[PDB]
């Protein structure tokens, strides 16, 4: 019997800052126990200061990104070159995903950018289009490894202040872009160690009011 | 998921948990399981996240079109039936939805309709829906009266979700409270279970089984 | 006379009157100019208003990052045809990862307009288009007529009093073609060309509409105070 | 849903239908009315798969009400039962059949006779002095075979119905939360509020 | 006979030009756009005194931020309004935002030329579409059965249009207040109307950013009519 | 294109009349006269065959009176071929109703259905209307004995006594004169034949130029019998009433 | 399919097919609608050219759309049946989905929308029918009376007439009907409706039909004798 | 949905400093039967692209006809068909990728794995993979089937990352490809000795080599191998 789905591995990570947002993803692409590519870009600049990644089955992932990029283009044509806001992009993506509710895009989608108040924004989707704005989200194969670490080190979960002993929580101080990139790099290094589908390279897209910047880092190739 | 809604003297109380899971994996603790359809209509979500959220968001569009065409707000009966008739068309296709449509109108008063993906549509005073519904029913049925104060009714709803959040593995995160009156719904905050449990345990003297 | 009731009828001299009547709608439309060099291609359009309270009807439409057109005649027909071009440009990009050639874009418009001139029930398009673009073979300018005839040109003009601008470009042919790597001077030549078609009225800030595409220049439209520089 | 009963006596038809609605391990409601008035002298009770039951009942209701307005005339119970049967017979060979069993209790004003029709989801119609759908008949038919007489009064019919419900409450595993009883006679349809 | 989509020798569609003549016979509708809001006003024109005038609905809500006034064969407007409302709500569903007034107008105008031998003829009604969005602010559009739409600072359509438009030419300026616009619509309506203007045979409405689209009560309009009479008698 | 040759069969005149309906009625006015008379104990249907021949096989012929079911019959005035199309549709409709409700179709419901079909041809489709007028004679347990008529417009009305086809003006005046409410079938038979005998364009009214039928409760106990008269039976009733 | 555009504009901006449909309404028998304080009455003319009619079975002029709404008309009889059938279907459909019977305005808007659709659809002619739709909204005691016409425009009326010689009866109603104080009772409303028809009808025998609609689905048609009593009382007062 | 009948095995490829190399054997297998010994599985498109196809041969021949038709269609009303508006490797690939993903979405796939190798207008090396699922990826070395498991490891020792491409000559690259083809003949039970090789260079253009054979094989050591453990004779 023909199986229309496959698993290309990989892992992605979005973190929303106070006036910035990052969307990271490893550059490894796999099937079963083989490496297809050590550098296959997975996070994309879709225009209007929005970055996107659809992790899981790469064919569906590419198809969805391609269709969303198309949606941005036609949004400009139909509405006098108006900038597509991150919240509007998120709702549009829900309809793209739910449109194939009974033959789903087998992907975990994350977009990142800035909201209309200039604050950092990350939105996260399931395969059939349910979405939610979040301060923090990891997606893909090693999501189960990375998310708990982010609950702890980004939202200070289960952390309290010394001397008080469980009475006073650790205050939720904001994180700079330099501080976030450190957490992203450590997240992927840790994931690479214990997950076989994660490695080769890490590509981070940083979104600010100035635009979209890129950073690349080497990961273990075994 | 644990969601409830009940009619009483001061209108309707709606209370939901916040957890979403994929198998044993906790996918989210911050899910909004109450949907603000309009200033007077609320919908609860249980089952498939996308199904509930797509079609209840869609329901709001149909309700808005009704009041544009008819120059009059839609009844809770009509709003609930739009959703039940819609899911009935899809019956067998595999939609997974358990919802309450809660609202107030002049002609109806406070009204709750249970609507689900099998096509079942039921009007009632009390409903609990989701994997932790039985746990919520225990607290609700033993403490429910028509003559409850808004303050006491809210606490009962909050406490019933807490009970289910504790015992049901697929419920938890936090409690969202709503209070629906003659003049519309009123949000009453997000209540983290991690803080609410210990607060209730100490003040109420309950959960003596657990050590704190 | 007896042979102008529909598009499916030749006259005794072999003419299609409904097509000719559609051509007449273009002559009633406001003037628009097109011209190009080797590096850039420019559209200049005189926008028309209903009255002093009204806005000035938009004349230029973007089809892709590297292609767009200006219209003269029935604006809704230009919307239908420009929408078709957008789709065809988009099909080329999605399926072949290939920017649509301006020459091929003209061929597609020709064939679409033709079907409306040979079939019963329908009608010819009532608009003329000037398509500019920059593709793998450099800058291009096309003139579309709703008869189906599409023509590649160095420069041209369509609409009311368009003969004046067309004569100017015919004299200036050797000069403006050489304006390479200088967008402002190419626009100047286009603004000076459209000025030959003006009577009574002159080019004001909300009257003029300019568009440009080139080597390292995406198709962009200039309106309002952005064209005050060229007045 | 679960239990629906019917009994035709001298001058009326009595329908009894359970109040429980159960999904999984929870009784969501204990006051559900599993019936629709099709016309002033015709009542239909129903039981089957969730959603299908109400959808079918209301669809039939709308069609009979439409007929009533168009002709300014009430169809006979026999005519209504035949219409319902055809819809179910049509349904059973559809893409997704109506999974609904019904009892139709009506009083024919022309013949001055009560009439009870039992129709299952396949479109199997029978006219009966007493009827039931599901596992109800496995208990109630033996009692009715013994006690039923054709000249019973409405009050005697209700007493015989109480004996059926008592037996069901004793021997059936499911708690169906009692029954709503409705009487159909020459004066129309009314509900027995205490049972 | 002749085709429905036939061009005249002058290069105009016969049917479109004929529908414009039907619109000239219609009751007057006036719109004025300001920085404080857009005002829409109409002549009701009841054919008989027994006709309950409040049932005459020539001003209509499309969304909270978009209103609409009509003139001509008003029955034809119903499917246009239904499409507008659906387009507005559908865009909110797809994009979680309000739809631009221009985009809404464009969607309505796309129906216009969908006629041939689709519907059998063009619409016999013109629309004044007024609204507000965050990008282009307060806007007023005139949607015709030709498929063309012009933006206007002020516009009159219907039987007394050219007379009203000439009056709007002189009166309109960029610093008009909402109150000044309300009175100006009432003034010009009173001028072109056959019967004497009152709260029962004329209707006002407006669209503001804060309160959205609102049809004025007959009690509210009556005061503005009384305020108008006094200020005209003042000089 | 094709528009050039379209007659436009479904349009109004400036006066607000349907051209084709009016012209179809003009056609029907030249057809053989058909008369229906309703009595307390039954209904009579009488009709005149148009200028026949001696070589026409009468006993197997049927151009006027048709059976729709056991309870309902019709008299035809107009194009016979058009009528048979509608008659077969009506027969099917009656059977559809019987299958659905397990009861014989009420007369008016059958009449309304056929009348709606005729109406459709006047409003949409661009086809010519049916050049037919019917007299419906039928019985049901709601209204008892009923007479209706329908015409190409699709409009139908109920009658105590009515004529269609040729000389209806003269025929209706004669019926209006001699008809009474307490009338019986045997009397109605006589009235029908006498009316035809005076309005006929022929020199004399004979058995070979007639079709005749009755719908009687004159059947053994509470039931209804349709009687399509045979040539010899028409000859006998003509002698009985004193016309020949 | 037959797609010919029958309803089209003319040089002077008129749709003649819609206007000729109004002429068919002008030919139709007169129909009148009058609403009182707590009732609405629908009067209808029956032309007495047709005797030997069976009044039991002949299609009545006033048709129930639902238990609380009625519809009368002037114009082509065959056309009216199509509108009535659609209206009846829509009434049941509304009850099924909204779980509430139609308002009189909603039903009118639907019927009017059907009529409009037939003025710009290919291969169809407009309905040669104008309707009077009357009744009471669910759980409401305010009387409702609406009118529709072939073009598809509709509106509410305190009192209105349509059909042949409607100009005359409208003249009567305009001077006799007072808005500040409408017919307070059923008697007063019926009397005014019969009076208005007597300006046009000819004989007051079987030529006048009256139907009274009251709140909470209370609809009844008056008999010949009941109407004849109104006819008798009106003329006896007139002899003065 | 179907099953592949007549099948082709590995297609292998890599980038080098001035272009790309691609290779595939000439076998058309019918299950375990080595049925057809003269099947060309490298199909050139113009003078700048070679499409290597593995998997179902009936679907390969269909794809071959699509590409042939693509060239014909591109020439229509195109004066620059042999110049600026000629078919690029990127155009050819994207077309195939669109078809492959469309066909898998209708649950009726072209049962193939495809590698498009070529050189673009600007001289850039093009090498990208697509298969029956519509999955696509690019890498300095690409291989299908058994080649993925055995050829890639060998080819990646030559070009391990992007920066190794300019350091790799055509002689070194071809040597690595030919060695990989030998290894596949040792170890793939559905391979043949005969193969085709294609080089697309930005300077010297398209070089298509037919009727190549695996040579310099090591088999002599087999004589010393006796029994399966204890046997001495
Ligand atoms: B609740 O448990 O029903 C919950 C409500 C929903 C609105 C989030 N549903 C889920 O958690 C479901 C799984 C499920 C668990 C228990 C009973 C029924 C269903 N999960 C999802 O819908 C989901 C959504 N996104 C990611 C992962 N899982
Ligand atoms: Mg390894
Ligand atoms: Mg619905
Ligand atoms: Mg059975």
């Amino acid at each position: 019997q023909f199986n229309p789905y496959g698993d290309n591995g990989g892992t992605i990570l979005g973190i929303a800052g106070e006036d910035f947002a990052v969307l990271a993803g490893d550059t490894r692409n796999i099937t079963d126990y083989s490496i297809n590519s050590r550098y296959e870009p997975k996070v994309f600049d879709c225009g209007d200061n929005i970055v996107m990644s659809a992790n899981g089955f790469a064919a569906d992932g590419d198809a969805l990104v391609k269709r969303f990029k198309n949606s941005v283009k036609w949004y400009h044509f139909d509405h006098n070159d108006k900038k597509l806001s991150i919240n509007s992009a998120a709702r549009n993506i829900q309809h793209l995903l739910y449109g194939k509710r009974f033959f789903p895009y087998y992907v975990h989608t994350i977009i990142a950018g800035l909201d209309e108040d200039g604050k950092g924004a990350v939105y996260s989707f399931d395969p059939v289009g349910s979405y939610e704005r979040e301060q923090c989200r990891a997606g893909g194969a090693a999501a189960s490894l990375i998310m708990p670490f982010l609950d702890n080190q980004v939202n200070f979960k289960n952390q309290y202040e010394p001397g008080t002993n469980g009475k006073v929580k650790k205050p939720l101080k904001y994180l700079s872009v330099e501080e976030v990139i450190k957490l992203v790099r450590d997240s992927f290094t840790s994931a690479t160690e214990r997950h076989i589908q994660v490695g080769d390279g890490l590509e981070i897209l940083i979104v600010t009011k100035d635009g979209v910047r890129k950073e690349f880092y080497e990961l273990k190739r075994d | 998921t644990t969601t409830l809604a009940f009619r009483f003297q001061g209108g309707i109380i709606v209370a939901v948990d916040s957890r979403a899971t994929a198998g044993n994996w906790v996918a989210s603790q911050t899910v909004k399981k109450v949907i603000e359809i309009n200033p007077f209509l609320l919908g609860t979500t249980a089952g498939g996240a996308a199904d509930c959220q797509f079609w209840e968001t869609w329901l709001g569009s149909q309700c808005r079109l009704h009041e544009l065409r008819e120059k009059e707000r839609i009844s809770v009966a009509a709003a609930s039936k739009i959703l039940s008739n819609l899911v009935y068309q899809y019956k067998g296709a595999g939609l997974s939805m358990g919802t309450m449509i809660c609202g107030y109108t002049r002609k109806e008063g406070p009204t709750i309709y249970y609507v689900d993906s099998d096509g079942t549509r039921l009007k009632g005073d009390i409903f609990c829906v989701g994997s932790g519904q039985t746990f919520a029913y225990g607290v609700l049925d033993s403490n429910y009266k028509w003559d409850l104060s808004v303050e006491d009714a809210l606490y009962l709803g909050k406490r019933s979700i807490l009970a289910a959040a504790h015992r049901d593995a697929y419920s938890g995160g936090s409690v969202n409270l709503y209070h629906v009156t003659e003049d519309g719904w009123i949000y009453h905050g997000n209540h983290d279970v991690g803080e609410l449990f210990w607060k209730v345990k100490e003040e109420e003297g309950s959960f003596n089984n657990v050590i704190g | 006379n007896n042979y102008d009731g529909d598009t499916v009828t030749f006259s005794p001299t072999g003419r299609l009157f409904q097509v000719e009547y559609a051509l007449e709608a273009i002559k009633q439309g406001s003037v628009t100019v097109g011209l190009r060099s080797n590096t850039h291609a420019v559209l200049v359009a005189l926008k028309r208003n209903a009255d002093e309270l009204s806005s000035y009807q938009k004349k230029i439409i973007k089809c892709d990052e590297h292609m767009g057109l200006s219209l003269a005649g029935l604006a809704p027909d230009a919307r239908v045809l420009s929408n078709y071009l957008r789709q065809q440009c988009n099909y080329s990009s999605l399926v072949f990862n290939r920017k649509l050639a301006v020459e091929r874009a003209g061929h597609l418009l020709c064939d679409k307009a033709q079907k409306n001139t040979q079939s019963y029930g329908g009608r010819p398009y009532g608009v003329g288009l000037l398509i500019i673009g920059y593709d793998k073979s450099g800058a291009h300018l096309l003139e579309f007529q709703p008869s189906g005839n599409v023509t590649e040109l160095y420069g041209t003009a369509i609409g009311a009093r368009s003969q004046g601008a067309k004569t100017y470009l015919e004299r200036t042919l050797d000069t403006f073609i050489k304006i390479d790597g200088n967008p402002d001077e190419l626009i100047k030549a286009g603004v000076e060309a459209i000025s030959q078609s003006l009577r009574d009225e002159s080019l004001t800030v909300d009257n003029l509409s300019i568009a440009i595409v080139g080597k390292d220049t995406p198709f962009t439209i200039y309106d309002g105070e952005a064209v005050a520089k060229y007045i | 849903m679960d239990i629906i009963l019917g009994i035709r006596v001298q001058d009326s038809v009595i329908l009894a239908s359970s109040k429980a609605v159960t999904r999984g391990i929870s009784v969501l409601k204990d006051s559900d009315d599993k019936t629709r008035q099709l016309s002033p002298h015709t009542l239909m009770s129903f039981a089957g798969e969730a959603g299908d039951t109400v959808q079918f009942a209301e669809y039939i209701q709308a069609n009979i009400q439409l007929y009533s307005i168009r002709e300014d005339y009430e169809l006979s119970p026999q005519a209504v039962s035949s219409f319902v049967r055809q819809e179910l017979a049509k349904s059973i060979r559809s893409r997704r059949p109506y999974q609904v069993n019904v009892l139709i209790g009506g009083y024919d004003k022309k013949k001055n006779k009560p009439e009870l029709y039992q129709i299952d989801y396949l479109g199997t119609k029978v006219e009966l002095p007493y009827g039931a759908h599901g596992y109800s008949g496995f208990y109630t038919f033996s009692l009715l075979d013994h006690h039923y007489r054709p000249d019973m009064t409405t009050e005697e019919g209700l007493d015989l119905l109480k004996l059926c419900v008592q037996e069901l409450e004793k021997r059936m595993p499911m708690d169906f939360k009692g029954v709503i009883v409705k009487i159909v006679d020459k004066d129309g349809i009314r509900q027995v509020d205490d049972f | 006979d002749r085709g429905v989509s036939t061009f005249s020798p002058e290069g105009r569609l016969f049917q479109v030009e004929y529908s414009l003549e039907a619109i000239k016979l219609g009751s007057t509708a006036i719109g004025i756009a300001t920085k404080e809001g857009v005002v829409l006003g109409v002549e009701k024109r009841a054919t008989s005194p027994l006709l309950e005038s409040d049932s005459i609905e020539k001003i209509v809500e499309i969304d909270r931020h978009i209103g609409c006034a009509m003139s001509g064969l008003t029955a034809d407007a119903r499917s246009m309004i239904e499409h507008a409302r659906t387009a507005a709500v559908t865009h909110n569903l797809y994009y979680d935002e309000d739809i631009n007034v221009e985009s809404l107008t464009q969607s309505v105008c796309d129906l216009a030329l969908r006629f041939g031998e689709l519907m059998s003829r063009p619409f016999g009604v013109a629309l004044l579409i007024a609204g507000h969005d965050a990008d282009d602010g307060y806007q007023l559009f005139h949607a015709e059965p030709s498929g063309t739409f012009y933006r206007y600072n002020a516009k009159a359509i219907g039987s007394g249009s050219e007379g009203a438009q000439a009056e709007l030419l002189n009166e309109w300026h960029s610093s008009l207040t909402l109150k000044e616009a309300e009175l100006l619509v009432l003034k010009i309506l009173k001028q072109v109307m056959e019967e004497k203007l009152d709260e029962n045979n004329a209707q006002l409405s407006c669209i503001t950013k804060q309160d959205g689209f609102k049809i004025y009560d007959n009690e509210k309009t009556a005061e503005l009519i009384k305020e108008l009479k006094e200020k005209e008698a003042a000089e | 294109g094709s528009r050039r040759y379209d007659s436009r069969t479904t349009i109004f005149s400036p006066e607000g009349r349907l051209y084709q309906v009016e012209y179809a009625l003009e056609s029907i006015s030249h057809a053989g006269t058909a008369i229906g008379i309703m009595a307390s104990d039954g209904i009579v249907l009488a009709a005149e065959r148009k200028v026949t021949s001696t070589l026409l096989e009468q006993d197997t012929s049927t151009e006027k009176l048709y059976k729709l079911n056991d309870k309902i019959a019709v008299a035809v005035a107009g194009l016979t071929a058009d009528a048979e199309i509608l008659i077969n549709t009506a027969r099917i409709h009656a059977q559809n109703y019987l299958k659905t409700y397990n009861e014989d179709i009420p007369v008016e419901i059958l009449v309304r259905r056929l009348s709606d079909i005729k109406q459709g041809y006047t409003q949409h489709g661009g086809l010519r209307p049916f050049g037919v007028s019917f007299i419906y004679a039928g019985y049901d347990d709601r209204y008892g004995y009923q007479l209706y008529t329908s015409n190409p417009s699709g409009n139908y009305t109920g009658w105590k006594a009515i004529s269609v086809g040729a000389n209806t003006s003269a025929a209706q005046t004669l019926l209006q004169m001699d008809y009474k409410d307490d009338m019986k079938v045997d009397d109605a038979i006589e009235l029908a034949l006498k009316t035809l005998s005076k309005t006929t364009d022929s020199s004399a009214l004979t058995y070979d130029r007639l079709e005749f039928a009755t719908i009687r409760k004159g059947a053994n106990d509470g039931e209804v019998y349709q009687k399509i008269f045979k040539p010899q039976e028409i000859k006998d009733i003509l002698v009985k009433t004193g016309i020949t | 399919g037959y797609d010919r555009a029958l309803s089209i504009f003319s040089p002077d901006g008129h749709i003649f097919q819609v206007e000729y449909a109004l002429e068919a309404v002008k030919r139709g028998t007169c129909a009148v609608g009058v609403k009182g304080k707590n009732c609405v009455v629908l009067g209808c003319e029956r032309r007495s050219t047709l005797k030997l009619q069976d009044t039991r079975i002949t299609p009545s002029k006033v048709s129930k759309i639902d238990s609380h709404v009625v519809l009368s008309f002037s114009g082509l009889n065959a056309d009216s049946r199509i509108l009535i059938e659609k209206a009846r279907v829509e009434a049941q459909s509304h009850r099924l989905t909204l779980e509430d019977p139609v308002t009189v305005e909603y039903l009118t808007r639907y019927v009017a929308g059907v009529q409009q659709r037939y003025t710009q659809s290919g291969g169809v002619r407009p309905f040669g029918v104008s309707t009077l739709i009357a009744g009471f909204d669910p759980r409401d005691d305010e009387p409702k009376l609406y009118q529709t016409e072939p073009s598809g425009i509709y509106s509410s009326w305190s009192a209105q007439t349509i059909g042949r010689n409607s100009k005359t009866v409208r003249e009567f109603l305009e001077k006799n009907y007072d808005r500040k104080e409408p017919p307070a009772t059923v008697e007063e409303c019926v009397k005014l409706t019969v009076r208005s028809l007597l300006e046009v009808v000819q004989t007051g025998a079987k030529n006048i039909e009256i139907t009274v609609v009251k709140p909470d689905s209370d609809i009844v048609a008056l008999s010949s004798e009941e109407i004849n009593q109104y006819v008798t009382q009106i003329e006896q007062e007139k002899q003065e | 949905t179907q099953q592949p009948i007549v099948t082709g095995t590995s297609v292998i490829s890599m980038k080098y400093d001035n272009g790309v190399i691609i290779a595939a054997d000439n076998l058309g297998s019918y299950g375990s039967l080595l049925r057809f010994n003269g099947v060309e599985r490298l199909i050139p498109v113009g003078d700048n692209t070679v499409v290597g196809i593995s998997g179902d041969i009936s679907d390969m021949q269909h794809i071959e006809r699509l590409l042939k038709d693509l060239v014909t269609e591109n020439a229509y009303d195109n004066p620059l068909a042999d110049a600026e508006e000629a078919l690029e490797p990127s155009y050819i690939f994207e077309y195939l990728a669109t078809v492959m993903y469309q066909r898998r979405s209708k649950m009726n796939p072209l049962w193939n794995a495809i590698i498009v190798a070529g050189v673009q207008s600007n001289g850039d090396q093009f090498l990208r993979y697509v298969n029956l699922l519509g999955v696509t990826y690019s890498s300095p070395t690409l291989a299908t089937g058994f080649g993925a498991h055995m050829a890639n490891p060998l080819l990646r020792k030559v070009v391990d990352r992007e920066s190794d491409i300019p350091k790799t000559t055509v002689q070194v690259a071809e040597e690595a490809i030919v060695n990989a083809m030998r290894v596949l003949y040792y170890r793939d039970a559905r391979s043949s000795r005969n193969f085709s090789l294609a080089i697309i260079d930005k300077n010297t253009g398209l070089t298509f080599k037919k009727n190549l054979q695996v040579e310099n094989m090591k088999w002599d050591f087999a004589k010393d191998i006796k029994g399966y453990g204890t046997q001495k004779i």
